[PDB]
């Protein structure tokens, strides 16, 4: 038995959250002075104490849970746009999930945090190796489902109030964007690879 | 480095229709004080 | 310029889950076995790593924000059930938030947190001053509200295929039931008292 | 003791209608080794 897609999408919410939280930081998305040191993966990380903007994000991961539990998403995509709202920087989680069949019984959950707990030390350092953002940038998250995003709509609008919109190209497209690979795993549960698609 | 998933204009995104909050100067100020 | 009623809501929504988890560990409701020792608020704790019974409990207390967050909750109730669904034990946690007025200090914050850890510290070793009656089998969580109950309805029911019932005298009443009390914190934000409802003697 | 809000019979609180998941020695033995 043991429901391991929930266990995966669990445990990919915990860690997209965690990401999202230290990508705005590290990228200035938001001031310094909002967000507070925390652990997670034993690693120094950042979150936000601004209630609203938390709250903006749980419901944003609530609702990408279910698609994550049934394996329908293969992108989740943390877009920074620009004071003219046009994309500058996307940080680019692209997500297999194996068929699970030979279980390790040998700490797993402990393993994929191990794994996870890379990407998070790559966000930490990733400002030495992207140009610094222009002033004035907001972010939004985008989601790409492996069905049509439009199947998807009536399975991702989890939470009251908060509904999704297939989104526009000017919200993804960015035209010959650099290329900046950050981190790739594999595991027995979850493969995933992070990547920056930066201004040319 | 290849992606393994590259960008299809054929298949747009989800988003969120909401924005997230603007935090001016002064709200980031007031979480600096208490909340952290 | 910020929403402090979501700051308190926030901060009772974690710690309620935390003392779920814990409530269920120590009352012995599931085997000790899904459980994993953890820490929280500087603390120990003991986490379920079970998937959907870690989902039913975000999901409940996910529904309650949005009443705490309007000053609208009285108790929040975990009831211990047996295998009939009768009530074996109710941690009844009574609220109330004060006018969120003198807000000030680098200290009322961690002050609350460090509030909040008594609770769970007291909660762990609860089992010195309980009954030690059989252990029940399943719980619920019972949302009691200032306004009509059927009132907030709309407003709790924030998780979609996650619906809200008014609950049934047999689910909730316990007959003449001994009342221990647990703990007590008053705050400039936040008062709240935890005791324990045990079957009659 | 005195609480500050006694049972009253007459202001029925709100539950969830879903029930929390059944949890066997078995179940909790996978959790347990899979799961920490």
């Amino acid at each position: 038995d043991l429901n391991f897609g929930q266990v995966v999408a669990d445990v990919l919410c915990e860690f997209l959250e965690v990401a999202v939280h230290l990508i705005l930081y590290v990228r200035e998305v938001y001031p310094v002075g909002i967000f507070q040191k925390r652990k997670k993966y034993n690693v120094p990380v950042q979150m936000s104490c601004h209630p609203e903007l938390n709250q903006y994000i749980q419901d944003t991961l609530h609702c990408v849970k279910p698609l994550l539990e049934k394996n329908d998403v293969e992108k989740v995509v943390v877009v920074i746009l620009d004071k003219e709202h046009r994309p500058v920087e996307k940080f680019v989680f692209e997500i297999t999930q194996p068929p699970l069949l030979s279980i390790s019984s040998d700490s797993l959950l402990s393993h994929v945090e191990q794994l996870l707990a890379a990407f998070i030390l790559k966000i930490s350092v990733c400002d030495a190796v992207l140009d610094h953002n222009p002033p004035g940038c907001t972010f939004t998250v985008l989601v790409h489902t492996r069905e049509a995003a439009t199947r998807n709509m009536e399975k991702i609008q989890v939470i009251k109030d908060f509904p999704w919109i297939l989104a526009d190209e000017q919200d993804v497209h960015m035209h010959d964007p650099r290329l900046i690979p950050l981190k790739t795993m594999t595991s027995d549960i979850l493969k995933m690879q992070l990547y920056v698609e930066e201004r040319a | 480095f290849i992606p393994w998933f590259p960008y299809d204009g054929s298949k747009l995104p989800l988003r969120p229709k909401r924005s997230p909050p603007v935090i001016s100067e002064e709200a980031a100020e007031d979480v600096k004080q208490y909340l952290t």
